[PDB]
């Protein structure tokens, strides 16, 4: 087989965590424009039948028990999962309200062995994040 | 204006 | 048996090492261009081919504007990052 | 303008983090499967699409054999990182 | 939308072979790495590329034959093909005599460093581990 | 047999 199968009765749920607001203890910048991207996940996802859930300036922790809560929903009616992290980061990372989270901490509960329900589907994770500070001048 | 996340 | 790190799609918004670019009243470079790029094509292409149309997007209609000139003048491209097994079509 | 970063391609045998398998008579799995692919479907399909099968022949049709057990059974995924702007045929 | 490949030329396929590793480095040698390369050198030649076969460089030799190629005219040329074959760990892959990132060998190539190659497609394949993990699979 | 690299 070629092409995943996504011809289940659900394409599946669509995960939108929107930090905006930072805590002063971590000296991050308010996201100015984050709200716009938010919407607009939402709407072109809808478009595309996923159940989408937006959540909004998760500290750390809340985002490790949210994906550990969602990854324990039974997907076996869904075509795929989809997440989207708008926050800081940095390369390996992203921010809670509050500080830092391992990205490998949060795709890890969705592992082919500890997701049953999603295995063999499509796992989709959209980053909008620094991944350092580097910085492209471009070429002519 | 453009900022950096 | 299939790998336990299989079937996943990590759509980066810039590169390793790299910052990411946000505009205040339009959003992100890249999730402005992912939705842009979803919005024309998913009924049409694969989800890769939508992909290197965002890469594409990012990399050649934006470029940063910022009083600080340390900051302006910048470019970035997206970084796809797929252990898929499949093809991906949303229709 | 463009990125500097732009235009690259790497096409990793494993994912981050991960050992890579190497058979000692026939090659490593990824190159095996990179070959095959490309020997099938060069004149046919686009090279993300190669490397999409690439993907799916090393997850499913390699498992290691190793008389040390700690190393036997394993799996590999490989892993495709794109910055590239524009689909790659390489036929006319 | 698609690269441009109808150039005079599809481009260079540098492949870096190594098998043996000097003892000091602890590292195994690499049994079953030269029908990889063969395998490729014909897989490409059959491609049009221009193969260019390298066996057991050093970390100094490895950057010395990028830095070279990165300088060479390719402005007849499609694209850029390097293939990588060695021990690595995660962001490195070993010369024969210790390690190198890969960040430095791709450097060479980038838009503003390669301006015969700005616009085409730059390929790294790359056979190396990444890290020490396994993967146990699932049923 | 396979070994890792």
């Amino acid at each position: 087989d070629n092409s995943y199968k996504m011809d289940y009765p659900e394409m599946g749920l669509c995960i939108i965590i929107n930090n905006k607001n930072f805590h002063k203890s971590t000296g991050m910048t308010s996201r100015s424009g984050t709200d716009v991207d938010a919407a607009n996940l939402r709407e072109t996802f809808r478009n595309l039948k996923y159940e989408v859930r937006n959540k909004n300036d998760l500290t750390r922790e809340e985002i490790v028990e949210l994906m550990r809560d969602v990854s324990k929903e039974d997907h076996s009616k869904r075509s795929s999962f989809v997440c989207v992290l708008l926050s800081h980061g940095e390369e390996g990372i992203i921010f809670g309200t509050n500080g830092p989270v391992d990205l490998k901490k949060i795709t890890n509960f969705f592992r082919g062995d500890r997701c049953r329900s999603l295995t063999g589907k499509p796992k989709l994770f959209i980053i909008q994040a620094c991944r350092g500070t580097e910085l492209d001048c471009g070429i002519e | 204006v453009d900022f950096v996340d | 048996k299939i790998p336990v790190e299989a079937d996943f799609l990590y759509a980066y918004s810039t590169a390793p090492g790299y910052y990411s670019w946000r505009n205040s009243k339009d959003g992100s470079w890249f999730i402005q261009s992912l939705c842009a790029m979803l919005k024309q094509y998913a009924d049409k292409l694969e989800f890769m081919h939508i992909l290197t149309r965002v890469n594409r997007k990012v990399a050649t209609e934006f470029e940063s504007f910022s009083f600080d000139a340390t900051f302006h003048a910048k470019k970035q491209i997206p970084c796809i990052v797929s252990m898929l097994t499949k093809e991906l079509y949303f229709y």
